[PDB]
């Protein structure tokens, strides 16, 4: 448990999923993201390891037009900077 | 679920 | 003396009487003397006046240094008078009540009941908001006096707001006699859990380890023994940027007894706040803990806290990547997978499996955590803290609940199976059967790794076929709907 506010950017996807809370135990995050992703269909069927993030505010996030979500520390760095640090 | 799998994987560096 | 025995005439009796208790050779039989101490005590609450009050009292610390009159003064009863006194604003009265008062506590038994029983608690701490370091030293060590084998006074001096005190005492002063005696103070109100929080939220450990360059070594230690128990509160205190430099710095200290205490500060400093385990990061202090266990050896009182620090700075945060490789950089892959091994007692093995589980989120680290000899001694340990818990009904020894070597053996061995090699040693140890035996355990957090170290092993098509050969049709089945999400997610992940 992990309490930390995210940027206005990010505090959008976890709004238009279904949260309204601004601190969010660090999990939250990744988990109305889960379902941000898998909802809206963003992935690909035959490998589903990739997330097209392309005409979406998904890529404005992350920049990039693809990435893998195996790619933990890279989809991370992407995390710390949407969200309030010193 | 191929993406569920490996999304709820990534969640496993943050616990 | 038939002058004592008479408000304008003690103000003439009581200086020839303080002249006359100068001389050790002429104050002899001035001590013991009846009736004469007898009729001050009394004239000193129960006046309005000054120079009454002063040279009431100014004879009082005359009398109180020889065996003689500080009996005829306790015996005559002003014990608890002059406790009144105590909140004199005459700045004499302070100099010529706790003055006497310090005496009365060195050779003298039946002071320190009455003392507390009068009520000098609640007052002497409201005495430590001056300035005159004479009086502050004298005063801290009238209140080391009561509180040194007692437990109802530690608590009054709880309430007056005495913690507070001496730590902007600790925080202000340069005078060691006082820093020393405010430190002989602050421990013995932190042995004992009920009298910690208020200090440290009051900014307490960051005013103790204020003091880094000192040569009073009976004073860094008496700052040192403090957080080392105060460490309960400060895992959500923050602005400590100068202590952990301060305690980083101690590590390579010539004294086995400051690594000792350093190292048992950072463990529970470290434990869950995201900015002091990402400041010893900072400074460079991932090394210096490595370095540190492999200055220990066979010493568990220092590499169980230099392991449970390493464990906490490896995860969970944004610099946890160089955590994760800068132990490694640093020989700590074969010194680590080595604690595992004999005589370390779980305490130890349980964190050092938990650093290895956090070691193994680096990708460039799964091999060389192989190559040392790392994934049989897991289940090595993992298949005897699992086989003890079954032969007890289908509980701490050595202060361990073993069955988290289970959830942090298991947990270990779900990160390095992400690793393709180490599947064939998972494998190739003939766990598969244990690991299906663990998804019908009660606890929560041991389906999980279970159910998701299945997971990265069904995701090989040789090893898939040997978990429906276990009986595993029900286990991830029946854990679709668990509440904890991550059982579900795995379970069903294996099933499809
Ligand atoms: C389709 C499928 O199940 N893929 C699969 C994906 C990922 C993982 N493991 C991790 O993501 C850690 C296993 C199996």
């Amino acid at each position: 448990e992990t309490l930390v506010r995210p940027k206005p950017l990010l505090l959008k996807l976890l709004k238009s999923v279904g949260a309204q809370k601004d601190t969010y135990t660090m999990k939250e995050v990744l988990f109305y993201l889960g379902q941000y992703i898998m909802t809206k269909r963003l992935y690909d069927e035959k490998q589903q390891h990739i997330v097209y993030c392309s005409n979406d505010l998904l890529g404005d996030l992350f920049g990039v037009p693809s990435f893998s979500v195996k790619e933990h520390r890279k989809i991370y760095t992407m995390i710390y900077r949407n969200l309030v640090v010193v | 679920i191929c993406f569920q799998a490996a999304w709820m994987c990534l969640a496993d560096d943050w616990t | 003396t038939k002058l004592l025995n008479d408000q304008v005439v003690v103000n003439k009796a009581a200086v020839m009487v303080h002249q006359l208790s100068k001389k050790e050779a002429s104050r002899h039989a001035i001590m013991r003397s009846p009736q004469m101490v007898s009729a001050i005590v009394r004239t000193m609450q129960n006046t309005n006046d000054v120079e009454t009050a002063r040279c009431t009292a100014g004879t009082l610390h005359n009398l109180s240094h020889h065996r003689e009159g500080l009996l005829a003064i306790f015996k005559s009863g002003g014990i608890p008078a002059l406790v009144k006194m105590l909140g004199s604003p005459v700045d004499s009265v302070l100099f010529y009540a706790i003055t006497t008062l310090h005496n009365l506590l060195l050779h003298q038994e039946g002071a320190k009941m009455a003392v507390r029983l009068a009520g000098g608690l609640q007052k002497m701490v409201a005495l430590l908001n001056k300035t005159n370091v004479k009086f502050l030293a004298i005063t801290t060590d009238c209140l080391q006096i009561l509180a040194y084998g007692n437990q109802e006074s530690k608590l009054i001096i709880l309430a007056s707001g005495g913690p507070q005190a001496l730590v902007n005492i600790m925080r202000t002063y340069t005078y060691e006699k006082l820093l020393w005696t405010t430190s002989r103070v602050l421990k013995v109100l932190s042995v004992c859990s009920s009298n910690k929080p208020a200090i440290v939220e009051a900014g307490g450990m960051q005013a103790l380890g204020l003091h880094l360059t000192d040569p009073s070594q009976r004073l860094v230690q008496n700052c040192l023994w403090t957080l080392r128990n105060l460490s309960d509160a400060a895992t959500k205190q923050e602005g400590m940027e100068g202590l952990l430099g301060t305690l980083v710095q101690l590590l390579g200290s010539d004294d086995i007894n400051v690594v000792t205490c350093a190292a048992g500060i950072l463990s529970n400093l470290t434990c869950n706040n995201y900015k002091n385990k990402m400041m010893v990061c900072q400074v460079g202090g991932i090394e210096a803990l490595v370095r540190t266990v492999l200055r220990a050896g066979d010493r568990e009182d220092i590499t169980e806290p230099a392991i449970c620090a390493l464990r906490h700075l490896t995860s969970r945060h944004q610099e946890a990547e160089m955590a994760q490789n800068a132990v490694r950089l640093h020989y700590g892959l074969p010194v680590v997978v080595k604690l595992l091994h004999p005589p370390s007692h779980w305490p130890l093995i349980k964190a050092t499996v938990g650093l290895i589980r956090n070691l193994a989120l680096c990708p460039a680290n799964h091999a060389p955590l192989r190559e040392q000899g790392a994934i049989p001694r897991l289940v090595q340990l993992l298949v005897r803290a699992h086989q003890d818990t079954q032969r007890r009904t289908s509980q701490f020894v050595e202060g361990v609940r073993m069955e988290e070597i289970v959830e942090g053996c298991t947990g270990a061995l779900h990160i390095l199976a992400r690793d393709v090699h180490n599947r064939i040693v998972i494998r190739g140890l003939n766990t598969i059967p244990l690991f299906v035996q663990l998804l019908y355990s009660p606890i929560e957090n041991i389906q999980r790794v279970a159910a998701g170290v299945l997971c990265e092993l069904a995701q090989d098509k040789e090893a898939a076929e040997a978990i429906e050969a276990e009986g595993a049709t029900a286990p991830l089945t029946e854990l679709l709907h668990s509440r904890n999400e991550g059982v579900a997610t795995y379970a069903a992940a294996v099933l499809f």
